[PDB]
């Protein structure tokens, strides 16, 4: 597969190289808050972690939506991949067991840590849009 | 720089702890003790804030910036209680019969409130939400209340006749009125002698702690009566003699004050949100 | 059949209890549904 | 349709979230609510059971749908506690010397007992598990106990004489007796004037919440020592005047349904269990 | 269970029987014997319900579990029945001049009733359908009715004026009112010494059981004139002495049961489902 790419490359044609869990995303644990205060008590944010082909994501609401909107908080995930692929076998899944546990976190400075204490519920008005 | 926007930050897990920083804002803040008058006349020492001030700098406060305010009692207290250092503790006596103005006070002083001025004798006010409350303080606060009906005729009352109003509050010096919400209610209210404010609760005041002296969990400062939650900033306290409190006080500083953070409403970065 | 002193009101005798019945709610619904929708660029994510 | 036999239910975990159904339970549900009677005296009023309609109107309940109970103590009230509405909310005054009568209310009313008779001098009695206790009201219930061996013979009381018996209870409205399991008891009890029922404690009654009006969390539904569970449905309040109180139940009424359920023992499909 | 209510159950017509039920059924149940004052007069016999009960444990029920209640007579025991056991047989002393009180009386016990209060002074009454009734009880119930029109103006009678109401129950303990179904009516009731209750009769009680002690079948446990069932719970003997009638009683007491249903034992013990 690798010399008829390498072939195939020098001949300007297109070719590709299949992958099983394509380490395509670099790894990063990281989260955004949307809504925070000094004391860190009422939050509404994302966490995330990118590690090679597996993403977990988890929007996050203290209030549990009392004041928002409607009763809904919209969270938004978008993963840049580096490369282009094609013919994708995707698993979708709609819990993040990752951030599915009490957790005491870093702030984003570092200056203090803040507590987590999720109860998960059912993720709404899923879609997972794949753009090029 | 950016003051009047809420940008999202951004931070990343793994990122290494800072130092502690208690030594820090011990250095750089100051702290508040309220304090009973009774507690001073058992005390019964002249000198007593010398010897309080440099206990608390063996535990690391500079010797001048622990402030001892001194109140009558809870009743006199919840007349404007204004409470201006870095970090504010109350230490409250308990009293069995005080339930209620203990909760007002500890509703007024452990949360934020944003308050608005009421003129009873020009409009009929109305509560929009649970957060909206009226607080009212004075010498001796008096209100009674009418419900209006979608004709702004009195339900239960006659407007014309103050007599017929439901009294809410006597002869309190504070007092946080509860309505139902959405219907409008003719206010009477002693104005002569102390003032009510229509307020809503923005959110807890986290620079402001209350150990309540010698009592039991009954502080409710929410007025829903399915909560009645204990937060961080209200403790309680066995006693008997008023020196093994302040030594409990100044020995658990430490942890007076990480149950406490820097007002989020003061401070330059809320700026044009409300405050500072 | 028409029993006059009847027939002075009884295409809005019918209408009065038309326009208080289920259909009649159903369509109100959909007419205000129709216009928060129209109204709403990001409240409609209440719209399953 | 299919009663008497209880099938699994399987469900999915992701169905759609039906629409509130708050509005139609207020709409098709009763609320009754209990009170003392010093409340109507301290609030003085005889039109303000219209006027607290008329306000829950403004929360969705219908006219006529809130009924007023009243009840002139809680020592009167516990003799036979009937509650029939939908959803029943019990304000209760807190007093210190009633504490364990307190707890036996609501260990009555908040919770579901399927009792049977109990005829003394006539059988013993043993109590099979935890949740089987002697359920005694009347005027005024004596209860005296003696324990029996094997040999059916008292153990530090004679069968014949009643005067050894161990006093359990005296002139009491309504009490909860928990003695040992497994061991036969003579029971000497005021029947003329008291009726002691041998109930099973199923499980919580769900549409019954009791709102305890000043006082601290003194309530202790469970005779196991080790548990005292505050649950969702015992509330409690500070006050200093019972209008207040009235407008703080009728503002979160819907809080205060949503602690609640409609009485799973009740309603069509709890059908050939126990009851409809 | 309630939600699996409205699920099937499926079996196959080759499941293999289960043993008899018959012994654990009395090991875990309780009996309720009622019976009039005249039968222990006649017994004569301070010791008559050990006997009865040594006798039901040769039987196979436990000791404690068989319970024997007293009534002064029908129309007595008429007045808010309450049936506390799992099992309640209830003996029923024939009289020709009572026939249609006994047929109250078991048709308020054999059958499950769904009942509303009625506020007769302020509003008009119909009966919706043909299981729709108005159960009557109290120390006297004196039941008048004004049938009225679509106008509201009476028909045979005049609102105002009660004397010239259709009366329909005088002097009664329990009566249960069928009135034509659609018509609203006007009544007139001595709410003093009387409760009426609007009730829907849902279906059999299959725990209670009665025994007509002489007499022929004259039992009418249905409104509908061309229907007269008599159930398996709808026993009758003939008698000369009541010691005679006990022993059949206990001796026959596996068919009494096994003509009986367990799980139709409300929570309460009342004759009736009470909402509001
Ligand atoms: C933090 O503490 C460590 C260990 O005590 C010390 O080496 C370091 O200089 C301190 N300051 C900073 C800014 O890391
Ligand atoms: C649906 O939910 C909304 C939002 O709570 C509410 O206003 C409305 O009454 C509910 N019912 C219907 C039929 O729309
Ligand atoms: C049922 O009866 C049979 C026949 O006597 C016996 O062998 C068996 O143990 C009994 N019990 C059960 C649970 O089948
Ligand atoms: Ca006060
Ligand atoms: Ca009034
Ligand atoms: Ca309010
Ligand atoms: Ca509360
Ligand atoms: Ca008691
Ligand atoms: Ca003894
Ligand atoms: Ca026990
Ligand atoms: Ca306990
Ligand atoms: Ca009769
Ligand atoms: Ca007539
Ligand atoms: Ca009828
Ligand atoms: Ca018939
Ligand atoms: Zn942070």
């Amino acid at each position: 597969e690798y010399i008829e790419n390498w072939n195939l490359q020098n001949r300007r044609q297109r070719t590709g190289f299949t992958f099983h869990k394509p380490n395509i995303f670099p790894y990063s644990a990281s989260f955004t808050l949307n809504r925070s205060q000094p004391a860190h008590d009422n939050l509404m944010g994302t966490m995330w972690l990118n590690a090679g082909s597996e993403i977990q994501v988890a929007g996050f609401d203290y209030s549990c939506a009392i004041n928002a909107p409607a009763n809904i908080q919209q969270f938004e995930h978008i993963v840049q991949l580096r490369r282009v692929l094609t013919t994708a076998t995707i698993t979708l899944l709609p819990d993040a067991e990752r951030f599915s546990f009490p957790r005491v976190i870093n702030s984003a400075d570092g200056a203090t840590t803040w507590y987590f204490n999720p109860v998960i519920l059912r993720p709404n008005n899923v879609e997972v849009e794949f753009l090029l | 720089q950016n003051y009047g926007i809420n940008l999202p930050i951004t931070g990343s897990m793994d990122t290494a702890y800072a130092n502690s920083t208690q030594e820090e804002t011990f250095l750089t803040s100051t702290l508040c003790l309220y304090y009973p008058t009774e507690a001073a006349t058992e005390i019964n020492d002249n000198s007593w804030k010398d010897t309080l001030s440099q206990l608390f700098l063996t535990k690391g406060w500079p010797t001048g910036s622990v402030y001892f305010k001194e109140y009558t009692d809870i009743a006199s207290f919840s007349v404007d209680p204004q409470l201006y250092c870095d970090y504010n503790v109350v230490l409250m006596k308990y009293d069995a019969t005080l339930q209620l103005d203990m909760s007002e006070l500890a509703d007024l002083i452990l949360n934020e409130w944003l308050c608005n001025p009421m003129d009873i004798t020009l409009y009929y006010y109305q509560q929009t939400d649970e957060a909206n409350k009226w607080i009212s303080m004075g010498s001796s606060c008096t209100i009674k209340v009418c419900p209006l009906n979608t004709q702004t005729l009195g339900i239960g009352c006659l407007t014309t006749d103050t007599a017929t109003f439901e009294e809410v509050a006597t002869a309190e010096k504070l007092v946080i009125t509860d309505v139902v919400d959405g219907v409008n209610h003719k206010l009477d209210v002693t104005t002569a002698t102390c003032t009510i404010r229509n307020c809503k609760k923005l959110g807890p005041r986290e620079n402001v702690a209350v150990i309540q002296v010698g009592g039991s969990d009954v502080l409710d400062i929410t007025a829903d009566p399915t909560t009645a939650p204990q937060t961080e900033r209200m403790m309680r306290i066995n006693w008997k003699k008023w020196w093994q409190v302040f030594y409990t006080v100044v020995d658990y500083v430490n942890q007076i004050i990480q149950a406490m953070s820097k007002r989020s409403r003061s401070l330059n970065s809320a700026a044009f949100y409300y405050r500072i | 059949k028409s029993t006059i002193d009847a027939a002075k009101s009884m295409a809005t005798s019918v209408m009065k209890k038309f326009k208080k019945s289920g259909l009649a709610n159903s369509v109100s619904t959909l007419t205000d549904s129709l216009s928060d929708a129209a109204s709403s660029i990001s409240r409609g994510a209440s719209i399953r």
